[PDB]
RNA sequence: ACUCAACACGGGGAACUUUACCAGAUCCGGACAGGGUGAGGAUUGACAGAUUGAGUGUUCUUUCUCGAUCCCCUGAAUGGUGGUGCAUGGCCGCUUUUGGUCGGUGGAGUGAUUUGUUUGGUUGAUUCCGUCAACGGACGAGAUCCAAGCUGCCCAGUAGGAUUCAGAAUUGCCCCCUUCCGCGGGUUUUACCCAAGGGGGGGCGGUAUUCGCUUGUAUCCUUCUCUGCGGGAUUCCUUGUUUUGCGCAAGGUGAGAUUUUGGGCAACAGCAGGUCUGUGAUGCUCCUCAAUGUUCUGGGCGACACGCGCACUACAAUGUCAGUGAGAACAAGAAAAACGACUCUUGUCGGACCUACUUGAUCAAAAGAGUGGGAAAACCCCGGAAUCACGUAGACCCACUUGGGACCGAGUAUUGCAAUUAUUGGUCGCGCAACGAGGAAUGUCUCGUAGGCGCAGCUCAUCAAACUGUGCCGAUUACGUCC
């Protein structure tokens, strides 16, 4: 491995404001930053029928979730790590994986 | 095609209250217009502007008629 | 990944729900859910505090204990907390409860519509309005309906100025229908749908 | 459920379960104890034999083993896919995809009323303009939102290119342009022109024979990929047409030219439309210990049982790929991860899901087995789809034929606790069973559309001619009217 962090996320305008601001820390700031940055936006498609019984036309709805993805690279920081993540926890569902 | 009455009112209230364009460029009419208006919506801005060029253009002439003295 | 999402979405559910139902009368509202790491940080808000909290926390400690023993946090990892939201007239959900009380205690019809109306467009709602549908003079049911002020009612920003609710009344001779809707003056954060205007 | 708004509809492709229905047996899930039960109490469970569909203590015989709530009797409680959708909530469908709906102030009338919301033009649009006793608002329309086409900034160790160096391999092409002069023919002397030949001028093997997604060294880059937030036109011209107006037609500009394209949303007033088989959504009633409850209990039935009518689907009648054989190229949305057992230490690893490679294969398919990767832009995956293409000297030849298969017998393997009324694959025989472009009548469609073709998701041990979604190949006619 390598020091690999992920964010990911329901909604955009979450991801970055942790993201694009405030990983600030390892950025110009005080050491290194390879940036790399996002991905494939995944789409969760939950189509189902509108009538609750048998009646009617055959309308449907069609349900959509969306998925957001980042990923970002540091080059052996040795327990700068700590700092660098630790400041931005903010945002409800946003998760942080770090490898 | 054929515009509603909130592009025309828009639009009248700006040929009066500046003549910091008199352009008939759609383009450098439309510069001003975005930041003097809020409408947040970018369709409007494009349909107002273009009316407004369509309102200099008469100007230049006779009588526009219903837009002040 | 895919599933990390729906387990926040079904937990985010049930614990909604919970809360809704058990919980009346407190103009219970909202909550919001999240972590920040190896936490749980859970707030409620919900008009009246003072019932919510209990006397001396027996109340909210209880909730912690329910909802630990079901998705089985530890101790320490899950934390409840109580919020007043002040300006009542301007959720749906808090004059929901209110009005569904009423009507269960063998109060009219329009009265308690109007009463409600009243409180709302004090608060500075731009407009709202009310329906009634289910018994009332007895046979062929009946639907009624009370309106104040303006609203939209298409595009997708009757989403975001517009959020609505609705409640069952249980009574002997029928069940009876009960809806409120409001129009906020102000969106989630900023909007406008048309409404283009000219600053000098 | 029964015209349009029943009839591949009730996510309804049901082996058991699911399940209402039928035959038979079982269990309390009858709370709450007011009324009865000494240390044994009232009580629970059972080997064996018998009863029984049942190596089911259901029940009996027999004896052992155990909370005293369990147990006995009335009241009451409860559960129910029982009844009523003409008791009712919620949700959905339809009226209705049409442009419609309402009030204030002012005006006119003694007022029931009207103007606004009207004769006209215009637009998909109560969309605008003109006239004008109306003016200014709110809903619907429009706009805001989602996806598609083009583009800016951003970005790479999960996107993919460039150059250099080494190593490996084939080891060969089944030059050209321009110009002048001469002469013999064709020439009417001549000018002109064709054949042949010679000379001069200019290209040129350029800092390059060609080829490796396993064939490796070095260096550099962001055109092609990904994505968040942003750019991007009724403008311009024809001075045509129109009233100077609202606009309209043709052309231009451009990635895109007129609601740019396809969706989602959608007023007021309603229907005695559907649903009590979605729900700890329910009023009143029905049923309650030999139950209409529970029953994941054993067996049957279910949308399945067979002269016959109807709805929707799929496959054909072949020689416009047409049919069995061969070889070549080639697509994108999407899908997968956790279930108290296990081994790990002191509070947690691995496996239950996909798929690759290899083997099996010193001899069919289907099957079998071992190993490895992937939590998804890393594995599968360079996603080798089918339609399609062929200078493949391929077979076939107009026939119900090698066109089509329906029915029908035998053998075998997998799925599952259970495949018998064949469940699903996979090879032999049955084809000599229909059917040769289809009457009256009738369905929905205007451009990446119609039609043809294939893949995935959905349901889910197993099985899709269905439904939802994505891609490939890709037209004819009209662009009008009110019959």
């Amino acid at each position: 491995q390598r020091v690999l962090v992920k964010m990911t996320s329901r909604n955009a305008k979450a991801v970055e404001n942790v993201m694009t601001e405030l990983l600030l820390h390892a950025r110009n700031e005080k050491v290194v930053l390879r940036g790399p940055v996002r991905l494939p936006t995944r789409t969760l498609k939950v189509t189902t029928r509108k009538t609750p019984c048998g009646n009617g036309t055959n309308t449907w709805d069609t349900y959509e979730l969306k998925i957001y993805k980042r990923l970002v690279e540091l080059r052996a920081p040795t327990e700068l790590v700590k700092k660098i993540t630790s400041f931005p926890i903010d945002a409800g569902v946003d998760v942080a994986i770090t490898i | 095609k054929i515009r509603t009455k909130t592009v025309k009112r828009a639009s009248k209230q700006l040929v009066e209250k500046y003549f910091s364009k008199l352009n008939k460029d759609f383009y450098q009419n439309k510069r001003v217009v975005m930041d003097v208006t809020i409408a947040r919506s970018k369709k409007l801005k494009n349909k107002i502007a273009g009316y407004t060029t369509h309102i200099m253009k008469r100007l230049a002439r006779g009588p526009v008629r219903g837009i002040s003295l | 990944k895919k599933r990390m999402i729906i387990r926040d979405g079904v937990f985010y559910a049930e614990l909604f729900e919970f809360l809704k139902r058990e919980l009346a009368d407190d103009g219970f509202a909202g909550v919001e859910h999240r972590v920040t790491s190896t936490r749980t940080e859970i707030v409620i808000r919900a008009t009246k505090t003072r019932e919510v909290l209990g006397e001396k926390g027996r109340r909210i400690r209880e909730l912690t204990a329910c909802l630990q023993q079901r998705f089985h946090y530890k101790e320490g990892k899950l934390q409840l907390f109580a919020e007043r939201v002040e300006v009542r007239g301007l959720s749906a959900m808090a004059q929901a409860e209110s009005l569904r009380f009423k009507l269960l205690s063998n109060l009219q019809v329009r009265r308690a519509a109007m009463g409600i109306i009243r409180h709302v467009m004090e608060s500075g709602a731009k407009g709202c309005e009310v329906t009634v549908g289910g018994k009332i003079k007895g046979q062929r049911a009946k639907s009624m309906t009370f309106r104040d002020g303006y609203m939209i009612k298409s595009g997708t920003a009757h989403k975001n100025f517009v959020d609505v609710a609705t409640r069952h009344c249980h009574l002997r001779a029928g069940t009876l229908g009960v809806k409120v809707k409001i129009m906020l003056p102000k969106s989630m954060q900023n909007e406008e749908e048309i409404l283009p205007d000219v600053i000098t």
